[PDB]
């Protein structure tokens, strides 16, 4: 069961490219495509070795690298050349899709700040009308703007089956503490350590976590909800590791609870350890959550890529990014009163704000109802 | 029906005798 | 030397990996088919409600230490297994109308955190010290004990020997609203059927030999 990637736009072509470059690297994988002599299941990543990559000006930049073996600015701009090239793409996308033998989902790399946002808005519509058994996980990046944001939203609030907020200004954040930089091509080489990191226990096979569905509805309570966000600390016991994660200095985020809790440990941490540190975890209580739904907290146990020292990651269904959605959302009030139908925006202004209305009452004792 | 004499032994002596039987059939 | 010309040479330590390795990746796509019978259907599906008895083919060199009745107790703790991978699977793979939502994440994290204890901390707890056991091997015998060492606790952490209808029961009945709770896709009825076992399960449960405490939090 194979996932798909498909990168659109200047960003999307950038984050994807870094990302299969470290991938490749992580792998045994030559640049060249080719086999290295020097365990690991690649056929869900891999077809046999060509990536099941559908890139979408940055073309001659990714010929241009030695990896060439291995294949206006308005929102409703990109909405309408992507009905001209309908048939374009989706050819590329069936011929790979009844290519691949058993599809199993849709990863989604695109920048919601122009023409990638148009395209992808396209691409979730498009998609759910032609696939109705194939998942869809976008790993939307955020910051005129707030018109191209604002519509994405709208077509992400009821299309994509999860999503993963990756905000440019908390990452911004580290750029500068942990590396002293103040640069684009340096803020990606923590996406793909995001994006590698996250897939990991379906690279490397397991006990557990065998499929994408089997990590991310154990986060989702209800199709609404579908908006995860992600920590990496590590840049010492398991315990030291999920301490570590809930400081708010390492969420990749700008009352409040959470939902869910999903961490992944890389190490060669021992196995008898990790049921005593939720127990610590708990009685310190260090997070809060909803307090209709007995929520828990989840943990699992991969194997670092040997052809390349403990590491981990932490995926998070937190409340208070409804906070990043009402900046937006104000700043769209901002320009209605400032500056052929203009109805379609209001339309989506009020799906948009469903979702954050009911973020805030997903939080309370009564959510019921 | 066995002698004491080689009792506190005896153990390692049997437990070497069947497993060098099936040595030689290797 | 009988050890040693044992690693390779009918190398019974490699098979013995292999053993606890096809079930307890491989196995997800073969039950993955199961979910939507006949016996030469699994047949090639494999090669590619409690019935499936599998077994394997060893060689002499390491038929002693794999006994015949070794493979049932193999074989036991895998039937019991799969049905937790089923339910697991099968409140997974979906995606008063939202209330049933909330019925969802009050159930599927209950079995998710069984699922949890069953193969973390105990068939991979026991597991890796079995092997850095087994890597010490200096004697036809005590081989065997060292692996009859392994089944026999393994067979009684995870609760299938005794007090079955006493503990194991409940675990069983309340498997079945995982079923239940499937097909349908009453609904008051449901919570207080549900709110009532698994506090059964809680209260029954709180006798407690010691190590039923690590799932006893939820
Ligand atoms: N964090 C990050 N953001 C990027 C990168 N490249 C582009 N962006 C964002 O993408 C937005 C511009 O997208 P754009 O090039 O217009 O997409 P296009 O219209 O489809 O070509 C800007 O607001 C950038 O912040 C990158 O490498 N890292």
């Amino acid at each position: 069961r194979e996932i798909i990637t498909l990168q659109l736009g200047q960003c999307g072509n950038q984050i994807g490219f870094e990302f299969w470059k470290q991938l490749c690297a992580e792998h045994g994988i030559s640049p060249e495509a080719i086999v290295e002599e020097f365990t690991d299941r690649k056929d869900v990543f891999f077809y046999q070795y060509i990536p099941r990559a559908v890139l979408l000006r940055v073309i001659h930049s990714i010929l241009n690298s030695p990896y060439a073996k291995l294949y206006g600015n308005n929102w409703a701009s990109g909405f309408s050349q992507g009905e001209k090239i309908h048939e374009d793409i989706f050819d590329i996308i069936d011929r790979e899709a009844d290519g691949s033998d058993s599809l199993e989902g849709f990863v989604l790399c695109h920048s919601i700040a122009g023409t990638g946002s148009g395209l992808g808005s396209y691409l979730l519509e498009r998609l759910n009308d032609r696939y109705p058994k194939k998942l869809v996980q976008t790993y939307s990046v955020f910051p005129v703007q707030p018109y191209n944001s604002l519509l994405t939203l709208k077509r992400l609030t009821q299309n994509a089956d999860c999503l993963v907020v990756l905000d440019n200004t908390a990452l911004n954040r580290i750029a500068t503490d942990r590396l002293h930089i103040q640069s684009f091509s340096q803020i990606n080489q923590l996406v793909s350590t995001i994006m590698s990191a996250s897939t990991t226990t379906l690279r490397y096979p397991g006990y557990m976590n065998n499929d994408l569905i089997g990590l991310i509805a154990s986060l989702i309570p209800t199709p609404r909800l579908h908006f995860l966000m992600t920590g990496y600390t590590p840049l010492t016991t398991v315990l030291d590791v999920m301490r570590r994660l809930l400081q708010p200095k390492n969420v990749m985020v700008s009352n409040h609870c959470y939902i869910a809790i999903l961490n992944i440990i890389q190490g060669e941490v021992d196995p008898t350890q990790v049921h005593k540190s939720l127990q610590r975890i708990r009685e310190r209580k260090l997070a809060n959550f909803i307090p209709w739904g007995p929520a828990s907290i989840q943990v699992a146990l991969s194997r670092k890529s040997p052809y390349l020292r403990v590491s981990g990651l932490m995926m998070a269904n937190h409340t208070s990014i409804s906070s990043l959605f009402e900046r937006t959302c104000r700043q769209y009030d901002k320009l209605r009163k400032r500056e052929d139908n203009f109805d379609e925006m209001d339309t989506s202004r009020e799906i948009v704000q469903q979702l954050i209305d009911e973020y805030h009452a997903a939080t309370r004792p009564d959510y019921i109802s | 029906t066995m002698v004491s004499f080689l009792k506190p032994v005896l153990k390692q002596i049997i437990m070497a005798g069947k497993s060098m039987q099936l040595l030689k059939n290797l | 030397n009988l050890m040693q010309t044992l690693k390779k040479d009918y190398r019974l330590v490699e098979y013995l990996q292999a053993m606890r390795n096809f079930f307890l990746d491989t196995m997800y796509d073969f039950y993955t088919s199961i979910f939507d019978q006949n016996v030469s259907f699994l047949n090639v599906q494999l090669q590619e409600l409690d019935g499936l008895t599998l077994s394997y083919k060893v060689p002499w060199p390491v038929d002693i230490v794999i006994s015949l009745e070794c493979q049932k107790i193999y074989n036991q703790v895998f039937l019991l297994l799969l049905q937790i991978k089923w339910a697991k699977y099968s409140l997974d793979v979906l995606l008063q109308i939202h209330r049933m939502f909330l019925l969802r994440v009050k159930l599927m994290h209950f079995v998710n955190s069984l699922h949890n204890y069953i193969m973390t901390r105990i068939l991979h707890s026991t597991g890796l010290e079995f092997q850095h056991q087994v890597e010490e091997a200096k004697d036809l015998d005590q081989l065997i004990k060292i692996h009859y060492r392994y089944l026999s606790t393994i067979h009684d952490r995870c609760l299938l020997r005794e007090k079955v209808s006493f503990v194991k029961e409940a675990i069983m009945k309340v498997l079945n609203l995982a079923l239940m709770f499937a097909d349908g896709w009453s609904i008051e009825k449901m919570e207080s059927d549900f709110k009532n076992c698994h506090m059964f399960l809680v209260t029954i449960l709180n006798k407690a030999f010691p190590h039923l405490e690590s799932l006893a939090l939820s």
